[PDB]
RNA sequence: CAUGUUGGAACAAUGUAGGUAAGGGAAGUCGGCAAGCCGGAUCCGUAACUUCGGGAUAAGGAUUGGCUCUAAGGGCUGGCAG
RNA sequence: CGCUACUACCGAUUGGAUGGUUUAGUGAGGCCCUCGGAUCGGCCCCGCCGGGGUGCCCUGGCGGAGCGCUGA
RNA sequence: UAAAGUUGCUGCAGUUAAAAAGCUCGUAGUUGGAUCUUGGGAGCGGCCGUCCCCUGCUCGGCGCCGGCCCGAAGCGUUUACUUUGAAAAAAUUAGAGUGUUCAAAGCAGGCCGCCUGGAUACCGCAGCUAGGAAUAAUGGAAUAGGACCGCGGUUCUAUUUUGUUG
RNA sequence: UACCUGGUUGAUCCUGCCAGUAGCAUAUGCUUGUCUCAAAGAUUAAGCCAUGCAUGUCUAAGUACGCACGGCCGGUACAGUGAAACUGCGAAUGGCUCAUUAAAUCAGUUAUGGUUCCUUUGGUCGCUCGACUUGGAUAACUGUGGUAAUUCUAGAGCUAAUACAUGCCGACGGGCGCUGACCCCCUUCGCGGGGGGGAUGCGUGCAUUUAUCAGUGGUGACUCUAGAUAACCUCGGGCCGAUCGCACGCCCGGCGGCGACGACCCAUUCGAACGUCUGCCCUAUCAACUUUCGAUGGUAGUCGCCGUGCCUACCAUGGUGACCACGGGUGACGGGGAAUCAGGGUUCGAUUCCGGAGAGGGAGCCUGAGAAACGGCUACCACAUCCAAGGAAGGCAGCAGGCGCGCAAAUU
């Protein structure tokens, strides 16, 4: 299950300590006009880098990208496919940027191949700078 | 000196920057506190802007929330028990933020007896013969001990602080910081927070 | 670059003061206000080129100190004071006085009225505060904590107090079809209505504003304030009457004051 | 077992076998001969060349004491407890 | 093959000279912490004397300590 | 730098002048078949050009006698492409504007107090904003986990209410 | 203005290059009547440098007895100017140069809800229920003292303060919370029981700490802003005005009109810094790179102005690349621009505007709101002027001027 890690993780606003005679979850509504999940509030998981559920405001840009990768944790690496014109032959070139985002964990079953939206934030980490805030499942898997 | 520069080291790829200036004051680091438990010893020390910084060097002052009721008086500090960061920060006793310290009980001990009239602890056959808490748990006035009836039903005890308040040490938490303003203040822990700290105490036992 | 600039070139002077390159080398980087470096034409070159008042550095000076120049009912005595949009200036020796509106231009609104139009400033909110005891507290275009609202005061309205006392009289909430002025860019002062309100949650909300003959376009919520109600100003105006007249017809009455003017 | 077919008293030369040497450092000499240095283990790091096997303990560095803890590495009896 | 004229090439020289990055060793100088305590001022009980409430005292020209206590 | 179409996007060349791998296989890369809304309905133009249309309903009116529609509104595969709009230092440059008496400059001055200048386009891409949906992507139902209707059920539980009290 | 001509052949048609042609911008050659704007030690050496100055500055507004001058009405002090001193504020602006630096710098672009900011401006400056104005030294002044001095330097005797420091009247009389002597009413037999006063023991502003409890204004969006409660407070503690200029009444120690400053504080402006997205020259004779000595994440901190492997701790094993990563190179500061230009392009931008970087080379730091500053300092490494040979002093890539360099660039 939870807390089988070292420093007590907690959200740093509600209580669980108090005389009675399933613990009390603390979320938020993030703006732009996106949907915090069942499974965020149904769930006792404890994460503080989430725009829902966490210490992070989400601001400036908000872009998409296809998820690549999921070896690292509580982060995916997405990928950023575009063209590129360049002025003297008239033509396009493939580039990407795979920028480091960090994987809102209420998103339970997440795929490679799936559309995430990722918007701007303050520096989560080195390179992350970007949330999980919807995604898309496979084309099937239907077993 | 020791910088904050993002630019002395690797990039995403792997490959190394290379340096396009020397180092900037703003980029700046000055030693840890590395704070223990002794007497009010505070070094101040200037930072960026023209602002004061409280260095604790030794510190055994703060205030601590008994969370359930939410009490609070300025108690001693007297140990650093765990410490989920370094295992060695507990040893050199130094106070950071989360770092689980005991306190003394008598300021809360004080308060309860204050507020409710129940005494905790004291192995059965120990009464108070000098008598000072007998008649804060006896004697009231006729028709307000009532009022300690309609605080009697649901004033019980925590689970696992009838074992804390007894011995006089409360596992306390810091949750400002002593390098950064000089005081260590926090709170109590209780429940399921206090379920883990001695969980992760008498794990080690045995 | 480890301190502030005390200088700035001629050259990188902004051109909406309208300075030359030749006769200056440096600009004001001002003794500064409640308004920017852009967003204002601080009071020396409002005093000594666009009434041309005054000359040389000497010239200047020696009016600001003495307290003549009568701002927003305290007299401050800086050449260099960023005066931006609904404030109150007011000369005290002349006969002479301002109120701070955008004309359809790159260019302020360089125009002269009485002091009972200098009496009132219509105080827009950039956001909306409250203090240390659960008291109200506002932060304006001019940053203005003048506290006391009124309740359907919200940020993107503007208010109404008092020059003498600072307490509120009248304000107008967001309506469609209140008078409006857009505070940006090439539209920084287009003398219109807003026609339309639709939503951009977290990038920048679409007001259409209408000119007064039927001019439809758009611009972000941030640089749109608005001057009064539907047809009717509550502040006196500058020329041009907010038509915005293009390249092409700045040849035809212009040129036609040279037919029967002479 | 009684110091190797003898003992006692002296502690000169020169020997035989050990050592130690300020500053220098092979200037000694046929010749670095004799002596010296290096030496173990853990942990880094390892070239030219090559019959790709090697070269290789190449070379060249770092730690090592005592005492005191901590973690990790197992049986057994009827994801456990003893 | 043979003269002539430059031009690069290979080549013993454990060739030479240079910039830049770097492990290893000894490590200037600051800064920080920990003591330090040279000095420099205090506070007290009394000694020599005072002026008034009353040999007990509140303010004092002037010497000496347990450095008792306290600080830069 | 142009001439240089002798670096070739527009715009070269490879039988013999320099050049096609000896030959196929092959992965990224590059490029990829046709195919999914059609014509008439409704007024005018001088038989036929143009216009107007054939997407979904919590707030409000020319209203109105449980209710008929229309405007503000949260919300309607995505991407490229294209148009507009937002914003986007001057200087230089092109030049509206104006006689440095010429020229390049310059926001000058002009009429016997007043009037007027100090704009505008461009600012590859990239971002933002609102249309268009051709062109090329890229999806949706296949041991149907199917769009659309009101039901049988199973819990948390808005508030309109059980005279005030529980 | 969208262009061509000569040259291999005995003559030919061609591929093809070399050569003309025209600008352009560095030198150089020879020649130089008028006047106008006007480049200039960029290229080689960010090589070395002989005096000086550009950063300090004096007013009706902390502050003033220099006898330094000089006015007169003096004993209710301080006339009115002007110098060091310093509370404080400036030397971080500029000016110069292009060495490093290849997603750097930088450009457009949005971000700070991640922060800092003297000045400048909004402001709040009896809210707390517990002084008629105070400390005891210091500065300049001043005398005596040496040491070649160099902007080198002790002791004595005086002493001012928006310093160095302590702080009290008033507002003030309660309300705001508990433990509560005590009383007003009693229903039922006494106990069980339902509601208001009231002595009094305590605690009670503004920023930093947690937590409890509902959610009063607000943004697209709070752990914003709050309400309040337990109340918590760095001798190296936030403020709670020990301020000034000139007027000044009613009055015999009280009232008030207009300036002044600085903080706790929030709200600006000038900014700064870290960030987002997209964009750059050559190179495969650079194909893998980075990583229990930080690589890419987590989580707790550490520290920093704040967001972050920024730095530690114990975990997970990532990140990047055939869309060229990484490595190497650049006679690479980037851009705004420049030259040429049918259309496309191509070369150039050290140079006056902007952004960054550096002050011989590196590195560490004081001060200040703001430098990792060199017209500050401290070293080490190189260069180099004094020396009385003990020991001092120094930075032109600021402006001239040398020296060296060169094809190449002015008047101390």
């Amino acid at each position: 299950d939870i807390q089988t890690e070292r420093a007590y993780q907690k959200q740093p606003t509600i209580f669980q300590n108090k005389k009675r005679v399933k613990l009390p979850r603390y979320y938020k509504n993030i703006g732009l006009g996106f949907k915090t999940p069942k499974e965020a509030i149904e769930g006792t998981y404890i994460d503080k880098k989430c725009p829902f559920t966490g210490n992070v405001s989400i601001r400036g840009r908000i872009l998409s990208g296809v998820v690549t990768k999921m070896k690292m944790q509580r982060t995916i690496v997405i990928r950023r496919d575009y063209l590129h014109y360049i002025r003297k032959y008239n033509r396009f070139e493939k580039r990407h940027k795979n920028m480091s985002v960090h994987l809102s964990p209420c998103f339970r079953d997440v795929q490679i191949g799936d559309i995430v939206t990722v918007g701007e934030c303050r520096p989560l980490s080195k390179t992350v700078r970007f949330n999980v805030l919807k995604v898309t499942k496979a084309a099937g898997t239907k077993k | 000196g020791i910088s904050r520069d993002n630019w002395h080291k690797r990039r995403k790829t792997g490959g190394k920057r290379k340096p396009y200036h020397k180092k900037r004051k703003y980029e700046l680091g000055r030693p840890a506190a590395n704070t223990k438990i002794g007497p009010r010893r505070i070094h101040t020390v200037r930072v960026r802007g023209g602002n004061k910084k409280y260095r604790a060097l030794r510190l055994d002052v703060g205030n601590f929330s008994w969370g359930s009721e939410c009490c609070t008086r300025k108690t001693r500090i007297i140990d650093v028990v765990y410490n989920a960061s370094n295992n060695e920060l507990v040893r050199t006793k130094t106070l950071v933020k989360n770092c689980i310290v005991l306190i003394d009980s008598t300021p809360y001990r004080q308060w309860y007896e204050s507020h409710y009239a129940l005494p905790l602890g004291r192995k059965k056959g120990a009464k108070l013969t000098p008598e000072e808490e007998e008649i804060l748990n006896k004697k009231r006035s006729k028709k307000i001990q009532k009022k300690y009836d309609e605080r009697k039903k649901n004033a019980k005890i925590s689970s696992l602080l009838e074992e804390q308040f007894q011995q006089g040490k409360l596992l306390a938490c810091i949750a400002s910081r002593p390098g950064q303003c000089g005081r260590a203040d926090g709170y109590v822990l209780e429940g399921k927070e206090l379920e883990f700290y001695l969980r992760k105490i008498k794990a080690r036992k045995g | 670059a480890r301190g502030p600039k005390k200088h700035l070139k001629r050259v990188a002077a902004p051109k909406h003061w309208m300075l030359d390159k030749l006769t200056s080398v440096f600009a004001p980087r001002p003794s500064t206000g409640p308004h920017k470096l852009r967003e204002c034409l601080p009071l020396i070159i409002f005093l000594r080129n666009k009434l041309k008042y005054a000359l040389t550095g000497d010239e200047v000076k020696k009016i600001c100190m003495q307290r003549f120049i009568k701002i927003d009912g305290k007299v401050r005595a800086d050449i260099t004071y960023p005066a931006g949009f609904m404030d109150v200036i007011s000369i005290d020796k002349t006969g002479e006085n301002f109120r701070l509106i955008y004309d359809t231009k790159g260019r302020f609104a360089v125009h002269r009225i009485t002091p009972e139009e200098a009496k009132y400033k219509l105080c827009k909110v950039r956001k909306i505060f409250v203090g240390t005891k659960g008291i109200p507290h506002l932060v304006t275009h001019d940053a203005r904590t003048i506290r006391y609202p009124d309740p359907l005061i919200k940020m993107n309205d503007t208010i109404q107090i008092d020059l003498e006392t600072g307490k509120i009289t009248d304000f107008i909430k967001f309506d469609t079809g209140n008078l409006c002025m857009v505070t940006g860019g090439a539209n920084l002062g287009r003398i219109g209505v807003i026609t339309n309100r639709e939503r951009h949650p977290g990038s920048f909300d679409v007001v259409h504003v209408k000119d007064a003959n039927g001019n439809s376009f758009a611009t972000r919520l941030s640089n749109i304030f608005v001057i009064g109600k539907g047809n009717k100003p509550w502040i006196s105006l500058p020329r041009g009457k907010g038509i915005r007249l293009t390249i092409a017809e700045e040849r035809d009455k212009r040129l036609a004051a040279k037919q029967s003017s002479g």
